[PDB]
């Protein structure tokens, strides 16, 4: 998956090699790398399939971003920050940390000014500290005024385009993602449409379509990691997650001006390339179009996740307390639907 | 319709803060 | 469990024996046997939990029905017989059928005039046949002026106050069961509150209450043996159904003058005497009270019943299809909450 | 409410045709 490392202009060489990519257990094949010109790239997105598009210009102007650029011009906002001793930054909602006293997060949450967070990481780098940051933070009207006039000059004709093509409601968020080489952020999906922007360094993509529920193993929709995998991809618990031996992944490697379409409830899993330096990425996230007026049978894979989601939430409302859920659903199918 | 009503998607992201730019 | 056998007036001797009843493999203790007008028996009736009542005069003119009093008097309606080579009546939903074309009741219904029944009854009897007819039909308007007569001169006064107290719904139906010795109906909970009139011949009843969901294995909402036990109560199939090993019941024998209180929800087993000669019984059928305006937490075990049940019919319906209510049932749960 | 909604009863009962007596 993700083919041979493509070769730099000017005859500089690959831009990164097989061995800075992390070893997992399931295959993979390619996400098509396509002009968003090809006629197979609309399709693709109007069949809510990955595709990396190659010559967007949708974050030209970021292209020259780097650590001092942000430093000097992004303002002295707060950013949040994520810590850990993990290259895993597995994703939690806080305000669920409530309903699950035992979830103990292996990384965590710091607001801290821009300059903070670059002198946190050189000083990480000095001391050759095994710490590793994240920093990820939705844009706003705080950043200085030439981070806006960068996002201004994003490429708003081409995406405002794709936003009314397919009938998405409205951009929700910018969300800037700054990591250190071998940062992962573990499998799991949005419910949001996303196109994905790689501004610096390379970043491993790995997807796994809505009709992979079965063998990825989300955690129940009350705990703080709803809608991440439960299964460690490093050391995969095939008695516990024994379909996790059925996976199927498509994979692609993105770097500066790539940008991919990930569709809603879509899975992936990014890497940022081992020894690759660090990465930056900002991300369009768009509401879905809504749901059709006449619902088509038999339903899409997507569409059952919805229900499954929805019955989870229902129950934890209707019982009064998430904990019953997990009693009551296997009450229900015991002995009587397994 | 119960059939629309448990299909509705959420909006739900891997992010604290939500916000669009201006 | 149901005590020694009473002792009729006269010295008739004890109406029933130990040999008469059924063998099975769970324990039972006695339904309370108590007068109406006993105060704890309308505690128990509050509390929606079963009891005799011995004194309620509830269908006192139909104490002299037999089947040539019915048969010259109950007029010439149609009633709807049940047919089987087995002791085994398994009520069955004839409108779900179509959702399980692999289905096959073992008993047949079959619309006849009481007459005919009559005679079917005698032309087994004499030729000595192993075929067993089970008759069940609400009675209505229909029936002949002299059962109407006696239906008026039921306690309406008593069962009126009943109703009002506990505050039910409206009496929906009355149900006439007429059965030969050794049928049984086999368990099974109902929707609607209950009370269960003995009128001829001795029925051992059996109940369970609805926290034991759990050891009783209810069929599917969408098969047509909806609310009955899958359990088979003489080769009890441990591995299938393991906590029915923990199953424990409450049980009585009601005779003639006899009233059950059946509590909606409350599973329950009934059998005809073995060698007891015919059956009669009229029961009375009220909607429940209604959901409170202010539900209270933790729930009563009938209501996670009910939300189960809903919950099975809301996915059939967004599904578009009641057999894959298993299988994404079982997604939901597979590694995720079992 | 989700929950009134949830916890509704039905009326089913073991009979294929129901009537009241007038
Ligand atoms: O880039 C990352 O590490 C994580 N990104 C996402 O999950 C996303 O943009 O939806
Ligand atoms: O009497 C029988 O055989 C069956 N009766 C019932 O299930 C009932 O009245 O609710
Ligand atoms: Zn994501
Ligand atoms: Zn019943």
């Amino acid at each position: 998956g993700s083919g041979e490392p493509r070769e730099e202009a000017g005859a500089l060489g690959p831009a990164w090699d097989e061995s800075q990519l992390r070893s997992y257990s399931f295959p993979t094949r390619p996400i098509p790398r396509l002009s968003q010109s090809d006629p197979r790239a609309e399709e693709l997105i109007e069949n809510e399939e990955p595709v990396v598009l190659t010559d967007t210009n949708l974050v030209y102007p970021a292209l020259k971003w780097d650590l001092e650029y942000l430093q000097e011009n992004i303002g002295n906002g707060d950013f949040s920050v994520y810590s850990a001793s993990t290259h895993k930054f597995l994703y939690y909602d806080e305000k669920k940390m409530a309903n699950f006293q035992n979830f103990k997060p292996r990384s965590n949450r710091e607001e801290m000014k821009f300059h903070e967070f670059v002198e946190k990481l050189q000083d990480i780098q000095q001391r050759g500290g095994e710490e590793r940051l994240y920093l990820q933070q939705t844009l706003n009207d705080t950043v200085g005024r030439k981070i806006v006039m960068d996002f201004l000059g994003f490429n708003w004709n081409w995406i405002n385009k794709q936003q009314g093509k397919r009938g998405w409601g409205q951009l929700t968020s910018n969300l800037l993602l700054i990591g250190m080489e071998g940062n992962v952020t573990p499998a799991h999906y949005d419910e949001q449409q996303n196109f994905f922007a790689q501004i610096k360094g390379y970043k491993r993509c790995i997807l796994f379509p809505p009709d992979q529920f079965e063998c990825l193993y989300p955690y129940p929709v009350h705990h703080p990691c709803d809608r991440q995998s439960q299964v460690d991809f490093d050391n995969p618990d095939y008695e516990r997650f024994p379909n996790f031996q059925n996976v199927v992944g498509y994979e692609t490697v993105v770097g500066p001006g790539d940008v991919l379409y990930i569709p809603m409830y879509w899975w992936h899993h990014i890497e940022s390339l081992l020894n690759g330096g660090i990465t930056i990425t900002v991300n369009f996230w768009y509401k879905g179009a809504p749901t059709p007026k006449r619902i088509e049978y038999p339903l899409k894979a997507h569409q059952k996740v919805a229900i499954m989601r929805n019955i989870e939430k229902m129950l934890g409302e209707a019982l009064g307390n998430p904990q019953e859920v997990g009693p009551l659903l296997n009450t229900m199918i015991k002995g009587r639907y397994n | 319709d119960i059939a629309a009503l448990l299909i509705a998607a959420g909006a739900d992201v891997n992010a604290h803060a939500k916000g669009a730019f201006f």
